[PDB]
């Protein structure tokens, strides 16, 4: 959980990683906020 | 023909995309999807 070298160590299940290139599950960017979109409906109720 | 397209499928993003419960449930299945991704990477490197 510190550096990608230790991440590859966890990946290969070995304390010694050879010369090469590897990784694990992808890192995804999370949404910053939520945007609600709904109509501007003009028809009102004639409670008046 | 000499080589095929180098497809790479992320098992976690496919089965349990943006969820924790299904990933925790799949964690009980061992290393199935991980070894499938490793076989896919081997297919890619042998195509190369």
């Amino acid at each position: 959980a510190l550096d990608p070298l230790s991440e590859t160590k966890c990946t290969l299940k070995s304390f010694t990683v050879e010369k090469g290139i590897y990784q694990t599950s992808n890192f995804r960017v999370q949404p910053t906020e939520s945007i609600v979109r709904f109509p501007n409906i003009t028809n009102l109720c004639p409670f008046g | 023909p000499v080589s095929m397209t180098k497809t790479s499928v992320d098992c976690t993003m496919y089965i349990c995309g943006d969820s924790t419960e299904c990933s925790n449930l799949l964690l009980q299945y061992g290393s199935f999807c991980t070894q499938l991704n490793r076989a896919l990477t081997g297919i890619a490197v042998e195509q190369d």
